[PDB]
RNA sequence: GGGGAUAAGCUCCGUGCGUCGAGAGGGAAACAGCCCAGAUCGCCGGCUAAGGCCCCUAAGCGUGUGCUAAGUGGAAAAGGAUGUGCAGUCGCGAAGACAACACUGGUCAAGUGA
RNA sequence: AUGGUUUGGCACCUCGAUGUCGGCUCGUCGCAUCCUGGGGCUGGAGCAGGUCCCAAGGGUUGGGCUGUUCGCCCAUUAAAGCGGCACGCGAGCUGGGUUUAGAACGUCGUGAGACAGUUCGGUCUCUAUCCGCCGCGCGCGUCAGAAGCUUGAGGAAACCUGUC
RNA sequence: ACAGGAUAACCGCUGAAAGCAUCUAAGCGGGAAACCUCUUCCAAGACCAGGCUUCUCACCCUCUAGGAGGGAUAAGGCCCCC
C-alpha cells in the first residue's frame, strides 16, 4: 500500500536530466528505519507500523524508552513514528524488528514529505497573513503597516473568532505533496526528491507514497 | 381498490411462500421476493390463489390495497416467463451488438460506449439496428430499457436515436 | 420541620429501560423524571437524589411523522458560517445515542446540578450493556389512570 | 403526588378522595406520613380510594 | 370622531371608561398602561380568580365522540388548487350505469358525473 | 402582497458631544446569480443565443475625467453581480468635499450683513480597565508518580479558470 | 484533485386510489463547482477529561491509632551552566 519512511534533510543542490534540463533537488537522508511496533484494529483500534530512526549513545534514554525498545528487541533510536496504515493486510508485511531503507521506492515515483516548517517568531500580519499595508506617503500617520479596520459598527458588537491577525508563526506540521523522486541512492541511502521539503536542514522529515498521484 | 378485490391465480407449476407479509415465489424462470404493506394481510387461497384482503377502508388502505394485488400480478407473471423489452435504432451509422455479457454502443462519439449488465438481465441482438433485453422483474426491465433509451437526447426533427416499438 | 435529607440518606438503584419502538418523547420524559428523583417520597429540588438509568435498543427508538427528514439537530461553532444541521436520520445511522442523550437532556433543568444528574445516565445502541455487575432493574413505561 | 404514585393513585384523585372521606389532615402532615410513615399513608391512600365515586368522570 | 394617504409606537377632541402615573402580588417566556387582584404584621394551615396540569415547572403521557397529515397547531392578502369529514341537490343508469375495450351499435360489469 | 436598499412622515433616543461624504486597510452575511456547474422549451437545423428553473464552492481587472457616490470613456476578461451590517469599518488612516474665524466675484439689503451661488487658504487629542479577537505561559484537574506512541468526538483551511 | 453516499431543478421504471392513464400517494433508480465523506491542519480542560505499552513499584517520624501531618526517597522533571 502506501509506503513510507523516517529521513533527515541533508540539503538542496542541483542534477541534470536527460533532457539537458537542469532539475533543483533536495537530499534526503532516507537511513535504516527499524520497525519497533505493530498497531492492530483487535489490539488499538487502528491498524498502523511504528518506526525507529536516528542513533542515540544507551546512557541517553530514560528507563520507559529503553525498556520498550528492549521489549521491542532492538536497539534504541532517537525519533519514533507511527505510519497510519488502512487495515490488516497493510500490516501483515511488517514485522517487528524488520529494517526498512531507501530503496522502497523508485526513480519517477510521487512521494508525500511532512516536516515542521521553519520559525518565523512573532510574525506581523503583512508577513504573516500578506495584508496590504497603507500608504507610505500622502499624509498617512503610523499607519505603513498596521492591519486597520478590524470588526465595523456594533451588531455584532464582537470580532468574529478566526480574525486573522498578528501573532506566532512558523513551526508547525507541513506536508508537501506530489514531489518526484528524481533518483533513489541506494548505496547512501539518499533520496533526490525534485523540489523544497520543509523544514531546516538536518531536521526530521516523513517520506510517503503520495496519496493523490499514487 | 377494485381491482384488487379479484384475488389473481396462482399457477401450481410455481412455489408460493407466504411468511407475514414477507413473500417469496420460486418459479421456473428463477424466484422473486416481495414484501406487503403493513395495512394489507396476504393469504394464500386454497383454490389456487392468494387473497388480497384490506381490512380498512381509509385513503391509505384503499389506495394501496389495488397497489399490492397488481404487483402480485406482475411478480407472479414474472417468476412465471419473466419480461422482454424490444429496442431498435432509427437513423444512419448507429450500430448495436453484443460483447459477451456486456453491450457496446457506437453512437458516433469520438469515444466508445460501454453498457454494463446488471443481474437477472441479459441483452439479445439479432441486428445492429434493433435489438432486446430480457428479465424476469418487470422494474428491473424497464429501468435498464430506459437507461439504453438515455443514450442519445431527443430529436424532435429527424428522429435520430433509438425509441420503443 | 420539614424532613431534609442527610450525608448517608441518598440511595441510588438502576434502571435499564429497552427503547425498541417507543416514542423518543415519552422514553426521554420518564427517563428525566427517573434521573430528577421525582419518583420518590423523599423528593428534594436541592439534592441529586435520582437513580441511575441504563437505556439500550438506542437505535430501535420511533419517531412518527416526517420527523426522520425534516428536525434538524443544530449546533454553531462560533465562527462566521459555522451552522451545522444534521437531520434526525442520519445522526441515528452515524451517532444513535446521541439523539437520545439530547433529547434526554433537554428535559432535565440546566442548573449545575443538571450538569451532575446528567453524568447518572447511560444509553448504548446496542441490544446488551457492560453494567450488569450493578443487576440493573428493567423499567416499564406505565401510566397510573385516574 | 410521588408517594400517591408509588400506591397507583394521581394526587389530584388522592386529594379528592381525603376531601370527600373527611379526614382533614392538611399537605404538610401528609408529606411527613409519606416520608416517614409509609403505612399510614397506605391506609390513608385506601380509605380515599375507597371513598372516591364509582366512575370519576360521570356528571354527578 | 376630525386632520394626514381613515399609514404610522402620528396628531387633535369626547367617555360616572379602565390602568399606569401614585400600585406591590399571580398570568401573558422577558415585558409602566393587557388579564386576575388593591399589600396593617406573623404562620413550615385551607379554598380559589386570571392562567394551567408529558419533562424543564406545582397540578391530568384525564374520560367520551369526531376532525387534522399540514409540525397545521407554532404569522399574512388578492388569487389558485381531483385533500378530506358532514350535509343538501340534480344528471344518467340493471330496458346493463361510467371507464375501458360530440353522437351511435356489441363485451364487460355499480354506481357514475356537475 | 414582501422589504425597510431611495426620497418621505412622526419625533421615542441622545444638545453636562452618537464624526458628517467619498477613498485606503480589513471583513462577514443574503440570493433577487455576472462567470464557472446541472437542466427545460425553443418563434433551437449546428454555431450562438432568447427565456425560464436548481445552484452561494470560488472568482468577479488596470486606468483617463470629477472630492466625489453616480456616471461617461480607454484596454482587456470566464465574468468585470445586486444588496444588508450607524447608507460596516477616523480610541484604524486620509481631510479632497461639506461645516467657524481671512479674502474676492455675481445677486439681495440704504447699512451692519446674507445666499441647501462660485473661488484660494484653513490644528483630526488619548500610556487599553472590562468584554471581544490573535498568540504564549503559570496552577490545578483527569483516584499512585512518570515516560514514549497515538485514536479521534469536534473544529478550521482549501474549493477559480483560460487557450491550444 | 480522483473516488464514493445522499440530493436540488430535471430525466425515469414499476402502478393504485380513479377497471385506462398518471416519474407517486407504496416503492426502486439516475441527477450539480452546493451537502456528508475524500485532501491538509488543530484537537481528550472531549469533566464520558480516552487508548496501546514501558519504568519506580518503597522507608521513616509525629498526634493518636480514625484519619491527618511532616520528613526522606525511586522512575522522572526543573533550576544553575554551554
Amino acid at each position: 500500500a502506501r509506503k513510507g519512511i523516517l529521513g533527515t534533510k541533508l540539503g538542496m543542490t542541483q542534477v541534470f536530466d536527460e533532457n539537458n534540463k537542469v532539475v533543483p533537488v533536495t537530499v534526503v537522508k532516507a537511513g535504516p528505519n527499524v520497525v519497533t511496533r505493530i498497531r492492530t484494529t483487535e489490539r488499538d483500534g487502528y491498524s498502523a507500523v511504528q518506526l525507529a530512526y536516528g542513533e542515540i549513545s544507551p546512557r541517553k534514554v530514560i528507563k520507559p524508552v529503553a525498556g520498550q525498545f528492549a521489549a521491542a528487541g532492538v536497539n534504541p533510536r532517537r525519533h519514533v513514528a507511527e505510519l497510519r496504515l488502512d487495515d490488516e493486510a497493510a500490516v501483515a508485511e511488517y514485522e517487528v524488528g524488520q529494517e526498512l531503507t531507501a530503496e522502497i521506492f523508485s526513480d519517477g515515483a510521487y512521494v508525500d514529505v511532512t516536516g515542521t516548517s521553519k520559525g518565523k517568531g512573532f510574525a506581523g500580519t503583512m508577513k504573516r497573513h500578506g495584508f496590504r499595508g497603507q500608504g507610505a506617503a500622502h499624509g498617512a500617520q503610523a499607519v505603513h503597516r498596521r492591519p486597520g479596520s478590524i470588526g465595523g459598527c456594533a451588531t455584532p458588537g464582537r470580532v468574529f473568532k478566526g480574525t486573522r491577525m498578528s501573532g506566532r508563526m512558523g513551526n508547525d506540521r507541513v506536508t508537501t505533496q506530489n514531489l518526484k523522486v528524481h533518483k533513489v541512492d541506494a548505496e547512501n541511502g539518499v533520496l533526490l526528491i525534485k523540489g523544497a521539503i520543509p523544514g531546516r536542514n538536518g531536521g526530521l522529515v516523513v517520506v510517503r507514497s503520495a496519496i493523490k498521484r499514487g | 381498490s377494485r381491482i384488487g378485490k379479484q384475488p389473481v391465480p396462482v399457477p401450481s407449476g410455481v412455489d408460493v411462500t407466504i411468511n407475514g407479509q414477507n413473500l417469496s415465489v420460486k418459479g421456473p424462470k428463477g424466484t422473486l421476493t416481495l414484501d406487503v404493506a403493513e395495512p394489507i394481510s396476504v393469504s394464500r387461497a386454497e383454490d389456487g390463489a392468494i387473497v388480497v384482503t384490506r381490512p380498512d377502508d381509509e385513503r391509505r388502505s384503499r389506495s394501496l390495497h389495488g397497489l399490492s394485488r397488481t404487483l402480485i400480478a406482475n411478480l407472479v407473471t414474472g417468476v412465471t416467463e419473466g419480461y422482454t423489452q424490444k429496442m431498435e435504432i432509427f437513423g444512419v451509422g448507429y450500430r448495436v451488438q453484443l460483447k459477451g455479457q456486456n453491450l457496446e454502443f457506437a453512437l458516433g462519439y469520438s469515444h466508445p460506449v460501454l453498457i454494463e449488465a446488471p443481474e437477472g438481465i441479459t441483452f439479445a441482438v439479432e441486428s445492429p439496428t434493433k435489438f432486446s433485453v430480457s428479465g424476469i422483474d418487470k422494474q428491473k426491465v424497464g429501468q435498464i430499457s430506459a437507461v439504453i433509451r438515455r443514450l442519445r437526447r431527443p430529436d424532435p426533427y429527424k428522429g435520430k436515436g433509438v425509441r420503443y416499438e | 420541620p420539614t424532613y431534609t435529607p442527610k450525608a448517608g440518606d441518598t440511595t441510588r438503584s438502576w434502571y435499564v429501560i429497552d427503547a425498541s419502538d417507543v416514542v423518543l418523547g415519552r422514553l426521554a420524559s420518564a427517563a428525566a423524571t427517573l434521573l430528577r428523583g421525582k419518583h420518590k417520597p423523599t423528593f428534594t429540588p436541592n439534592v441529586d437524589g435520582g437513580d441511575f438509568v441504563i437505556v439500550i435498543n438506542a437505535d430501535k427508538i420511533a419517531v412518527s411523522g416526517d420527523k426522520l427528514t425534516k428536525k434538524f439537530a443544530y449546533r454553531h461553532s462560533g465562527y462566521p458560517g459555522g451552522l451545522r444541521k444534521r437531520t434526525i436520520g442520519e445522526l441515528l445511522e452515524k451517532h444513535p445515542t446521541r439523539v437520545v442523550e439530547n433529547a434526554i437532556i433537554g428535559m432535565l433543568p440546566h442548573n449545575k446540578l443538571g450538569r451532575q444528574i446528567q453524568k447518572k445516565l447511560k444509553v448504548y445502541a446496542g441490544p446488551d450493556h457492560p453494567h450488569a455487575a450493578q443487576q440493573p432493574i428493567p423499567f416499564e413505561i406505565k401510566q397510573v389512570a385516574q | 403526588n410521588a408517594a400517591a404514585r408509588a400506591n397507583d393513585i394521581t394526587y389530584n384523585r388522592l386529594i379528592q378522595g381525603l376531601k370527600a372521606a373527611g379526614v382533614e389532615v392538611d399537605r404538610k402532615n401528609l408529606a411527613e406520613l409519606a416520608v416517614s410513615d409509609p403505612a399510614a399513608f397506605t391506609a390513608l391512600v385506601d380509605v380515599a380510594r375507597a371513598a372516591l365515586p364509582e366512575d370519576v368522570n360521570a356528571p354527578s
